[PDB]
């Protein structure tokens, strides 16, 4: 965050007391779009700033952190004719740093100039994906051709009910209206009792008719909606979709970091790597906007970082399963004589449950008609029929 | 070999599907537990405290079961109110059920399938009944081939249907110029699995008529022929054969227990109730 | 090197009788006379077989018996740290846990395996959530529809005037069809007014139709349920509470112990009660009934609660890892050997071969709910709904005997 | 699921007279179908299979407690009338 | 379904809700206990032989919301039975051969084939699966 207008750092606190520490923090502000600028103060602060004043207390201390130049973790890379490092690891290399404090994937090509320590956490790869939002309800379980025919039925079965009342060997005309509308709605109006066994002999069936079409309702609702569950989620790796891109399905990750490497050591791993090499994001950031923005299908990074963006927008969902479990760590150079001590006292905090508490504070505890108008929809019907029953 | 390939048809049609819950024991047989009950009540009825008779004791008896909403009249005294009472116990029971019972039948439906292989009348009667079924193939191949050899009477028909190649074939079954579509096995299989949506699949749920097997044709008496042959037989025994197909012939839409998706019934479905009341 | 006996990782066999050798995809465990040469394998040992190969060198296994893993007992080790601290030994690979005490006096190399204290605790027979006023469709519905009762009876009481049928009785109407029926009630008989309750029951029908299909889902799929959240849940922390006290018993020796024993010793005075002598015997304790928690690794429970116990055993959290710490192989702390077998293992995970052999013996079966056959007393949704029914027609009661009074 | 997939065949020695001029009528059989009709007589008929998981076809079997409750209820019809009959003239 | 403690607990629900009408309205400015005993049994058994309704404008409220209990009871009941009838029997069926009681043998299951036949050729010349 930039800081305050005469520079001092701004001054909040978690849900109980508890000042967030907060540390001046010098680098560059625009990223350098191609429009590079000076070094401006601000200010820094979390989960692994958190770590370095714990770590200043036991080791005697006078720290001071710069933001990184470029932006990228760190990658070899040949350059018009040796090889070297980019991003951090060439500046830890260079001698403008001597130790590093941030997300760092331990692999192997890194293991060859410097040490590690001891991890932080333990995490894998996943991927991350938008969601489908599901479908009112009302008039789910029928067809528009069904209404217009059941409702037909009623009245087509009631005038039998009369030309059966006129030729007994005590029914009107308008009362058998309502009998044969009663019993479908389930409704005491009126009476309706008819009499001769032939008239009666329909009344026997008829309410049963009720039964059968109200029961088949309910077992749609409960074999519609149990049984939604569209067809979706990737499944991880090894799904067919990533071994054979349909160019529909566009994947891509963050430049240089370490899915770079991942994707390029392994040979049967070349033809997702030639695929996306037109697509990396230079951010962590940004893709994850874009995603939201329905840009860009798929997005492998780092499980830690998904995680916890999947727990605070609550619109993105992770999935797959974890293919590649590598901490992160502390690195510094194959010489500093503090190798012994930085790697001993992490362990020194995971035995004693420190490291739990930051995970609560910063990571964990941040989580995220018709027919109704139908009852209305009736009012006119009174006020059309409010003079017609006056004449009559 | 040889398999056909026809759209999911929307979702299964299922007629005659209301009466599945139960069985025609029951029925025949609770009926007439009614009659001797409602005799029972006119014995019941018959002393103390208006002339109920057997002529309602059905028609009110006949309305609870059949939920509710049935005007009548009701018995008089004491004695014979307990035993219309413990009666409705026993309708809301054979409601309760049925209904718990009648989509807990519907959920696990069977797909209804449309035709079963080349010997169907649909086949051989191109439109003889039905209004014109529409079929073909892509020529110049085998399965045209084996077609004229035995099927001389189905091949004069189905000129008139031919495509040019399996994607523009494809095309034609979604927008209904074409439904059926009849082509080598081994490709068929590979396209239903890898499609979006997984509305095609092929009938019989893998189902092939005449089964050969593909092959790496070699020049007449080859010296080579002794040995290729063995080399692939060993590719068995590895599994190499048995997981490469695993990279490249897999998809997504399985084709297991036959899932429906919702059957959204219309008027067809239910043919016999409206059948009841005629 | 140096190895004990495990169940999933490294595995102990008698040797074949015919040929008095090892079987192939083996490799000869002495078991230190020295007799009865046996034969050794599992998950554990096929890493050393391929780090031999890489790097380079003859080896021969060896089985300790002088304790089972590190205890400093007077300033003095014993079991595998008991050993390589006292150069009889250069390497120790198989189930060993790093921790603070252990990397003073020893190396490690990077681990491979993550594992931690976790809890293990037997399922239940059957449960299903209680859901007080099983949602329909979250509470909004509650509150809009009884608006719409109100709005609707004016609309009737409207037609009544231009026409007792008061508002108490004909409200009472209106409400009664939607609970179904069989309450006795008085309908109006104004022809165009009796038409509006026909639409009104086309709202009743539907509504309870949806309803009572809609609650079939929130109890036909189900998640099941947790109990006792974690290690700092307040069952555990003071066992000295009411009702029959828990029972943890955690194997003693090792890191599982020494970590409670410095950070939590109101536990340990407790605990120490209920011993296990060994790992398989405690889980015939725990179906059994004689506890009911046990306190060890995580990846030797969850590969003991996929397994076959995987039926109605299970970890508590979902698999939740308490103070999370890897396996490792240990080393001499100058034994020039760290810097090329550290690589060796980042190579491993550089290529997908540790997920292979992680899947060849690491496997399972069990991971899904009950049938539920309880629709047990513990519902108390609406028998709640019923008391607090009951105190709101009291309330107003008091009015008959306020109002005349006054 | 299969896992190893093979086929039967018909087995000669080795160079007989015979090695080309048997193939021929085997893999001619299977376009006339006649493959087929050994198949249908000989392999697939009549049989009880999975029929899909689990029908639901109530009767007897199960449904049969409630029918014995009212038949319960008819026997304490009698006695209920006796002791309502003999209660009126106690007044 | 339910259970039988369920049952009970309604069984002496039903009195004890139905007495406290006639306590409403008797000492309040026409009913009787048949009818409280008939009206509470009305209501839930779902059935139109109860005839005497409750007069007053305290009686109606609990008895209204005791209409309300009747929804649950029944349509709970229907929704429980449902999960007896759609969910299938649990087991273990084997699958395949890589299913890890193949590839890890126990005492509980035992492997036949047919002697000298194809089976015991493939099996016999795999080192990995050379384990059974
Ligand atoms: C845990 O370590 C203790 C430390 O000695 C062991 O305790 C001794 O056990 C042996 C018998 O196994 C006996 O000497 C005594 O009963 C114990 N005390 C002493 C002073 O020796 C204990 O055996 C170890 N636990 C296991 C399971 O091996
Ligand atoms: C007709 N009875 C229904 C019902 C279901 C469950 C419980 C009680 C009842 Cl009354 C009401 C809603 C439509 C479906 C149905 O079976
Ligand atoms: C280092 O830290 C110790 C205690 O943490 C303190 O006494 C000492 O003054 C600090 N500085 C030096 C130079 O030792
Ligand atoms: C590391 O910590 C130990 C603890 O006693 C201390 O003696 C040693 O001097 C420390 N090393 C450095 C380089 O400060
Ligand atoms: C198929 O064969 C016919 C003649 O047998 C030929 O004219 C035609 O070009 C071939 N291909 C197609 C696609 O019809
Ligand atoms: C091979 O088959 C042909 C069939 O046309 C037959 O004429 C010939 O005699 C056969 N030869 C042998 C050696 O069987
Ligand atoms: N599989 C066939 C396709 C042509 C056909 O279906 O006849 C072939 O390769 O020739
Ligand atoms: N063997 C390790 C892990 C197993 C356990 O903690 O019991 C130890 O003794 O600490």
């Amino acid at each position: 965050k930039p800081t305050l207008s005469d520079g001092t750092c701004k001054e909040e606190f978690t849900v109980n007391g508890d000042p967030v520490k907060k540390v001046i923090c010098t680098g560059p502000n625009d990223t350098s779009p191609g429009s590079p600028r000076h070094t401006v103060p601000q200010c820094c602060y979390g989960f692994c700033i958190d770590l370095l004043i714990k770590l200043a207390r036991t080791m005697n201390f006078t720290y001071e952190v710069h933001l990184v130049a470029d932006g990228k973790f760190g990658t070899q890379e040949r350059v018009n004719n040796k090889k070297e490092w980019n991003g951090m690891m060439g500046e830890l290399l260079s001698g403008q740093a001597d130790m590093i404090v941030a997300p760092l994937t331990i692999n192997n090509e890194r293991a060859q100039y410097i040490e590690f320590s001891k991890p932080f956490k333990y995490q894998g790869l996943t991927i991350l994906v938008k969601k489908e939002i599901p479908r009112d309800s009302f008039m789910q379980p029928f067809q528009s051709t069904l209404w217009l025919l059941v409702g037909l039925s009623v009245h087509v079965v009631a005038v039998m009910l009369y030309l059966l009342d006129r030729f007994s060997p005590a029914l009107t005309l308008s009362s058998a209206m309502w009998f044969s509308w009663g019993v479908l709605l389930n409704s005491g109006i009126g009476e309706g009792a008819p009499r001769s066994f032939s008239a009666r002999i329909l009344g026997m069936v008829w309410a049963g008719f009720a039964m059968i079409i109200v029961a088949s309702y309910t077992a749609n609702l409960a074999a519609f909606l149990v049984l939604d569950r569209p067809e979706e989620r990737i499944t991880g790796i090894n799904d067919p979709r990533l071994r054979n891109p349909s160019d529909k399905f566009i994947y891509a990750t963050v430049k240089q970091s370490s899915v770079d490497i991942y994707f390029r050591r392994q040979v049967e791993l070349s033809t997702m790597y030639r695929h996306m090499e037109k697509h990396n994001y230079e951010s962590a950031a940004e893709a994850i906007q874009a995603v939201r923005d329905n840009k860009l299908h798929a997005f492998i990074w780092d499980s830690a970082v998904l995680e916890f963006e999947a727990s605070q927008k609550c619109d993105l969902v992770t999935t797959g399963e974890l293919f590649f479990r590598s901490g992160f760590g502390i690195g510094m150079r194959k010489d500093s004589p503090w190798k012994q001590n930085v790697s001993l006292s992490i362990l020194k905090s995971h035995e004693n449950g420190f490291m739990e508490d930051l995970d609560k504070t910063w990571v964990r505890y941040q989580e995220c008609m018709l027919v109704a108008g139908g009852i209305v929809a009736g009012i006119f019907l009174i006020f059309i029929e409010i003079a017609y029953k006056r004449h009559k | 070999g040889i398999s056909v390939m026809v759209s999911r048809s929307n979702g299964t049609v299922s007629p005659s599907a209301f009466l599945e819950p139960f069985s025609a024991d029951v029925w025949v047989m609770m009926f007439v537990m009614l009659l001797i009950v409602s005799a029972v009540a006119v014995f019941v009825f018959e002393y103390f405290s208006p002339s109920f008779t057997i002529g309602k004791a059905i028609w009110l008896l006949w309305g609870l079961v059949f939920n509710n909403s049935v005007p009548v009249q009701n018995p008089k005294g004491t004695t014979s109110k307990i035993m219309v009472s413990v009666w409705a116990f026993f309708a809301v029971i054979f409601l309760a059920s049925y209904t718990a019972n009648l989509a807990a039948f519907m959920i696990q439906e069977e797909y209804v399938d449309q035709v079963s292989g080349l010997s169907d009348k649909k086949f051989q009667r191109p439109n003889d009944f039905s209004p014109p079924f529409r079929f073909g193939t892509v020529p110049n191949g085998s399965t045209e081939r084996n077609i004229r050899n035995n099927y001389a009477e189905m091949h004069a028909y189905m000129g008139k249907f031919n495509q040019r190649g399996v994607d523009d074939a494809l095309l034609s079954l979604k927008t209904g110029k074409l439904d059926a579509f009849i082509y080598d096995a081994a490709v068929l299989n590979y396209m239903a699995g890898r499609d979006e949506g997984c509305k095609l699949v092929t009938i019989g749920s893998g189902k092939v008529f005449a089964s050969t097997g593909y092959g790496i044709a070699i020049q007449k008496d080859s010296g080579w022929k002794r040995q290729v042959d063995l080399a692939i037989l060993q590719l068995f025994g590895d599994g190499e054969m048995e997981e490469l197909e695993a990279l490249w012939l897999t998809g997504i839409c399985h084709n297991e227990k036959n899932e429906v998706m919702s059957s959204q019934l219309d008027i067809d479905n239910m043919a016999g109730v409206f059948y009841m009341l005629g | 090197v140096a190895t004990l006996e495990e169940r999933p990782f490294v595995i102990v066999e008698p040797a074949d009788p015919i040929s008095g050798t090892c079987i192939r995809d083996s490799v000869p465990c002495r078991s230190q006379p020295r007799p009865e040469k046996r034969c050794c394998k599992g998950f554990c040992i096929d890493i050393l077989k391929r780090l031999a190969h890489t790097i380079g060198f003859s080896y021969d296994l060896y089985l300790v018996t002088n304790g089972k893993h590190g205890k400093k007992i007077d300033g003095v080790w014993n079991g595998m740290i008991g050993e390589v601290f006292y150069q009889r030994a250069d390497m120790a690979i198989g189930s060993l846990t790093i921790n603070e005490e252990r990397s003073e006096i020893v190396d490690f190399s990077v681990p491979f395996v993550e594992t931690g204290i976790s809890v293990m605790v037997a399922r239940s027979n059957g449960t299903v959530s209680p859901s007080a006023f099983l949602e329909p469709y979250s509470p909004a519905v509650w509150v809009m529809m009884f608006v719409m009762c109100l709005t609707v009876v004016a609309v009737t009481v409207f037609i009544f005037e231009y026409l007792t049928f008061t508002i108490g009785k004909s409200i009472w109407l209106l409400w009664a069809l939607v609970f179904n029926n069989s309450v006795p009630v008085e309908n109006p008989r104004g022809t165009t007014s009796k038409i509006m309750v026909l639409v009104w029951a086309f709202f009743a029908v539907i509504f309870l139709a949806s309803y009572t299909a809609n609650l079939a889902a929130f109890m036909i799929q189900e998640e099941y349920v947790d109990t006792v959240s974690g290690l700092s849940d307040r069952k555990f922390q003071r066992p000295q509470e009411q009702y029959p006290p828990l029972k943890f018993g955690t194997v003693p020796n090792g890191s599982t112990e020494k970590n409670i024993r410095s950070n939590y010793p109101d536990m340990h005075s407790y605990m120490v009660r209920y011993n296990q002598p060994r790992v398989e015997e405690a889980l015939t304790q725990l179906k059994a009934g004689k506890l009911d928690a046990f306190i060890y690794d995580a990846a030797v429970l969850n590969y003991m609660a996929r397994k076959d116990e995987g039926c109605k055993l299970v970890t508590i959290g979902s698999g939740k890892v308490f103070a999370t710490t890897g396996y490792g192989i240990a080393l001499h702390k100058g034994s020039r050997w760290k810097r090329p077998i550290d690589l060796a293992l980042l190579q491993f995970l550089g290529d997908d071969e540790i997920e292979m052999l992680e899947r060849l013996w690491l496997s399972g079966i069990c991971h899904e709910v009950m049938s539920s056959k309880l629709d047990i007393d513990n519902m108390a949704g609406v028998f709640y709904m019923l008391l607090v029914a009951m105190g709101l027609s009291l309330l107003v009661f008091a009015w008959e005997h306020l109002v005349y009074w006054r | 699921e299969l896992f190893f997939r093979s086929g039967f065949g018909i087995g000669m020695r080795k160079d007989s007279p015979w090695k080309q001029n048997v193939s021929l009528s085997i893999l001619k059989s299977h376009e006339n179908g006649f493959m087929e009709d050994l198949d249908k007589t000989w392999v697939r008929y009549q049989e009880c299979d999975s029929r899909s998981n689990a029908p639901a076809t109530l009767t007897f079997e199960n449904m049969a407690g409630v029918f014995m409750l009212v038949a319960g209820g008819i026997v304490a019809g009698i006695f209920l009338i006796f002791i309502e009959i003999a209660y009126k003239r106690h007044k």
